[PDB]
């Protein structure tokens, strides 16, 4: 014909879903099942769900729950119809036509790669799949194969070194930091200001004032003494039914949570801490090649100005003359897709696919 | 298995290889040293342990103007050559005009780099884009379907309705005579195109005469006079009913059969069998959809999709005819419509 490869990437707050051997995922939406709203005791055993942008579209009559919390699944019969959707509506083709690739949390539990292997190919019929570990094809993506990565997204952070292909696992870090709370701080914060963000409706607007106006400062306390002398750092934004408000400080206070989980209560390292930690944890004859291939990863680590704060900061908490390079691709929001686009298109990818066969042969494996 | 693999490294001596196109392709042996800035390649070398064993150094290298693609899998190959070694190769990461010194000593003349290269493996995508601009006429008395016509205010008419879809903005618009059933055809297809085709990525807009958008007539330019129209007659309602045809691609009784299932509108959604393929000539619209079951196997996938699209030809239908392919489950509003109450499957 011949066959195409699929490439889906799920993650907390999106799914990035496509075909090997593009660019970029071709389509890109909320990680969400929404059901019709009620309103008290019950009476019945129900009915549809919406799945995805149509659930944005509808939510006004409709409440939205998320199958992967922190980047694990954690609801397989949602996480069952975020993929049907993917499927058959916004890659629109035939499962079972198509090996498929699927990224994975790092240190993914056994049982939940068996699962999600199990529907793959016992509910959605593929001929053949492969399951990747989301950081380690970033670290691909920017042509590494040693580095340490930093993927963010909008629900889990991770710290991931990597060592010629392969995660170093006792040394990787999670920290359940990530953008949905930023963006809660952000609502937060401003309420305190004297605004109104408390409605799940204001949360995206809240999300797109985060995702436009907000950056990483270089140096914190310095930043915070230049918005107490002028407004040179306002930043002005139109709500649709607004009207304009006002932006000041709160712009690089968002941000600075992941340098300071404090500000929204805890106990946690910041994203540095993390960072050093887990050079740390890793044999001292490599610790030179992680300094030196810090790979950011994520829609959450494209804050402007955090790749020079992550410089700044690692530089101060390592030995003084070690050499630190803070890789921040352009495209990073997609760099766990690009790196499964790359290695599904790969000629010599043939070889590793689980195929159907093989399956109905052993427990997963 | 895979062949490149298969012939490295056996003995002491240096490969070379280059990444093209999601492949690594062998380096004309006295074209070592030479390197296109476009490209990627990964370096082997091999040297005899005097314990009997060998020492493998793998080094990816990495022009200033190589693609992501091409980095990307220079790099993914080292890892699985190391993987093939047993893992007991060294990896280099080799970036132009910053080479290991180990590295450049594999070149007795030093390297010389070369400007161009092989085309990248991508093909390019901006997510969730969709470029569409075209119209359609929503029309019935009973019996409403909706047809593609030119993308222009000539198409129009006051007595029925037209969807003119501009991607992620619709716009539904009915004339004032336009009867009741056209009105909820209009309303089913708009909503059908944004939450279905459009996976909700896209907002409707209702509007009428005098009340038509910027971007409407941003389109369309400045409105004339519309004409009519007449009333829908029950003559022109049996037409939209034979406007399309059924045909079921199968192998199920022994041998390849297309069958004509219905040549009469609406069809009814139990024909579509998940053990078969089907095909849903609307072929005058410039319309052939190929309906693939889960259960039906692959010889009647191949078969359906050539039986779609000899007709073009066969019945002279106007290319640009589009064939879609719909899997069981994906199917699309402009399908749908000719269906008889369709039930939406998980409802
Ligand atoms: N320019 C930007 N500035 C700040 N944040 C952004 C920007 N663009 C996207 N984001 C955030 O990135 C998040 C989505 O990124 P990504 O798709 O990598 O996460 P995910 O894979 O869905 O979740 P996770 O990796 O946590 O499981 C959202 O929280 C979004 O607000
Ligand atoms: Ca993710
Ligand atoms: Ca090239
Ligand atoms: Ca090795
Ligand atoms: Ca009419
Ligand atoms: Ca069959």
């Amino acid at each position: 014909d011949e066959t195409t490869a699929l490439v889906c990437d799920n993650g907390s707050g999106l799914v990035k879903a496509g075909f090997a051997g593009d660019d970029a995922p071709r389509a890109v939406f909320p990680s969400i099942v929404g059901r019709p709203r009620h309103q008290g005791v019950m009476v019945g055993m129900q009915k549809d769900s919406y799945v995805g942008d149509e659930a944005q579209s509808k939510r006004g009559i409709l409440t939205l729950k998320y199958p992967i919390e922190h980047g694990i699944i954690t609801n397989w019969d949602d996480m069952e119809k975020i993929w049907h959707h993917t499927f058959y509506n916004e890659l629109r083709v035939a499962p079972e036509e198509h090996p498929t690739l699927l990224t994975e949390a790092p240190l993914n539990p056994k049982a939940n790669r068996e699962k999600m292997t199990q529907i793959m190919f016992e509910t959605f019929n593929v001929p053949a799949m492969y399951v990747a570990i989301q950081a380690v094809l970033s670290l691909y993506a920017s042509g590494r194969t040693t580095g340490i990565v930093l993927d963010s997204g909008d629900g889990v952070t991770h710290n991931v070194p990597i060592y010629e292909g392969y995660a170093l696992p006792h040394a990787i870090m999670r920290l359940d930091l990530a953008g949905r709370d930023l963006t809660d701080y952000l609502m937060k914060i401003l309420t305190e200001r004297g605004y109104s963000f408390v409605t799940t409706a204001e949360r995206e607007i809240v999300r797109d004032i985060k995702e436009k106006l907000c950056y990483v400062a270089l140096d914190f306390e310095n930043e915070m003494a230049t918005a107490a002398s002028s407004s040179s750092l306002e930043k002005s934004y139109e709500l649709p039914d607004g009207q304009v408000i006002t932006i000041g400080n709160e712009r690089f206070r968002c941000p600075e949570t992941l340098f300071q989980p404090s500000f929204i209560g805890m106990e946690s390292a910041g994203i540095h801490e993390t960072t050093y930690n887990s050079i740390m944890k890793c044999d001292i004859d490599i610790r030179k090649d992680l300094y030196a291939n810090n790979v950011m990863s994520g829609g959450t680590t494209m804050y402007p100005g955090i790749a020079d704060r992550m410089q700044k900061e690692i530089t101060a908490l390592a030995p003084s003359t070690m050499k630190i390079k803070i890789i921040a691709p352009p495209e990073r929001k997609y760099s766990v897709w690009i790196g499964g686009s790359i290695l599904a298109s790969l000629s010599t990818f043939q070889q590793m696919w689980i195929t159907k066969q093989e399956y109905d042969e052993a427990g997963p494996s | 298995e895979h062949p490149e693999f298969l012939k490295a490294g056996k003995e002491p001596g240096l490969q070379i290889w280059r990444v093209e196109k999601f492949d690594l392709v062998p380096v004309p042996t006295n074209l070592y040293g030479d390197f296109f800035t476009g490209d990627a390649y990964v370096i082997l070398k091999t040297v005899q342990l005097r314990n009997g064993n060998l020492q493998y150094d793998l080094h990816y290298w990495l022009g200033n103007e190589c693609s992501q693609d091409e980095s990307g899998a220079a790099a993914i190959f080292t890892v699985q050559l190391d993987d093939y070694l047993n893992g007991r190769a060294v990896q280099h990461r080799e970036v132009q005009g910053f080479e290991s010194a180990t590295f450049l000593g594999y070149f007795k003349s030093g390297l010389k780099y070369k400007k161009g290269g092989v085309a990248s493996g991508f093909k390019h995508v901006v997510p969730n884009e969709v470029v569409v601009q075209r119209l359609f006429q929503v029309k019935g008395r009973r019996v409403v379907r909706a047809t593609e016509v030119p993308v222009s205010w000539e198409s129009f008419n006051n007595g029925d309705c037209f969807i003119l879809d501009l991607g992620n903005n619709i716009h539904q618009w009915c004339g004032s005579n336009s009867n009741r059933y056209e009105r909820l055809k209009a309303t089913q297809v708009s909503k059908g195109i944004r939450d279905n085709e459009r996976s909700g990525r896209a907002r409707v807009h209702v509007s009428e005469e005098g009340t038509e958008p910027e971007a409407m007539l941003q389109v369309l330019g400045p409105k004339p006079a519309l004409p009519a129209g007449t009333e829908d007659t029950a003559k022109e309602d049996a037409a939209n009913r034979k406007l399309a045809k059924l045909y079921k691609v199968s192998n199920g009784a022994g041998t390849m059969s297309v069958s004509l299932v219905a040549d009469e509108n609406p069809f009814a959604q139990g024909a579509l069998k998940s053990e078969d393929c089907f095909i849903l000539d609307h072929g005058k619209d410039g319309k052939i959809f190929v309906w693939k079951g889960k259960q039906a196997n692959t010889e009647e996938r191949k078969a359906a999709l050539k039986t779609a699209s000899d007709f073009i030809t066969k019945m002279d239908y106007p290319k640009q005819t589009q064939v879609s392919v719909l899997p069981e489950g994906g199917e699309t509003p402009l399908f749908k419509q000719f269906f008889k109450n369709w039930r939406d499957p998980d409802q």
